[PDB]
């Protein structure tokens, strides 16, 4: 099939040979095969999916990046990015919290733009702490 | 640059123009590429990334 | 007389639009198909498949109208 | 008598119609092959190929109209 690396300035968080991801993407999520269409792109706040040999998923936080899928070596870059069992469950519904609280707590536009990335971040967890389960 | 744990060697490269000097992607030219839309944001803030990281490591 | 120049007038009407019908909407249909044959051509035979699911959908009333406009033209 | 002129008249609407069906039908179709071939002229083969298996169905419809102009302009006339 094709060969993933996913790094961040912090971590290598996935290198191998993969047989299908699910990615987020700039417009809306995006799937991806081998020879797939040879592109580059940025990528939403939100997660990837990572089915190997034998059918195996991850799941992998993506909290914001660029990705480039053109080559048989494929690679997604984040700007930060967590392990799916680094983060839990529980510590999304408490980025639920913050989130809610700041839109109670944002009244002007200038915060609102921060306010709405606080949300996004919660909201993206809260996406793949479900689909961890799997 | 550490090459050894008691051997070190200087060294100068160039970031800009970021070198053709480098290998073209010759076994991948099959996939020749698609920008997706906003291909100049996309571009220029990926390479900002690349020189922030050449400098940093 | 009159009757049969009006008949070759009405199945030529119903024979023709229906030419407008199957080729517009299979132009628009099939240039999809090409764009994601180029996206993802390893799913071409997949989505080849369903190309002809729908294929199906869109030719079928223009094929009432060419029934009908041969037997306008020819049974009656 | 006035039959001919109207058959006449007939077959021309009827290849007319077909005339911009089936051009403006390929024109749409072999439009999204040369931009899918401007991305990656490495599936000209194959793209062109498709192009074909497709297009053999655009022009499906359209030669039956032609078929039944001719027939109409040079057996009933």
């Amino acid at each position: 099939t094709y060969h993933l690396d996913v790094v961040s300035a912090e971590q290598q968080m996935f290198s191998g040979l993969v047989e299908k991801i699910q990615v987020t993407g700039s417009e809306g999520e995006l799937g991806i095969y081998p020879g797939h269409a040879p592109l580059l792109t940025a990528i939403k706040p939100g997660m990837i999916r990572i089915v190997k040999q034998h059918g195996h998923e991850e799941f992998i936080y993506l909290s914001g990046g660029i990705l480039e899928v053109q080559p048989g070596n494929v690679t997604v870059l984040a700007d930060t990015a967590i392990r799916g069992q680094d983060l839990d469950e529980a510590r999304a519904m408490e980025a639920k919290r913050k989130a809610e609280e700041h839109i109670s707590s944002s009244h002007g536009d200038v915060d609102y733009a921060q306010a709405s990335a606080e949300l996004a971040k919660a909201i993206a967890q809260l996406r793949v702490i479900e689909l961890t389960k799997k | 640059k550490f090459i050894n744990t008691m051997s070190q060697v200087p060294t100068i490269s160039q970031l800009l123009p970021l070198p053709a000097s480098d290998d073209d992607d010759l076994k991948h030219k099959s996939w020749d590429y698609l920008y997706e839309p906003d291909p100049k944001a996309l571009l220029d803030t990926l390479l900002r990334r690349y020189v922030e990281s050449q400098v940093y490591q | 007389n009159l009757n049969m120049d009006l008949l070759y007038m009405a199945a030529a009407v119903m024979m023709g639009l229906a030419a407008i019908g199957a080729a517009i909407g299979i132009g628009i249909l099939g240039g999809k198909f090409l764009e994601g044959a180029a996206r993802q051509p390893d799913l071409i035979p997949l989505l080849r498949t369903q190309f002809f699911i729908v294929m199906g959908l869109v030719d079928a009333i223009p094929m009432i109208a060419v029934g009908l406009g041969l037997y306008v033209m020819f049974a009656v």
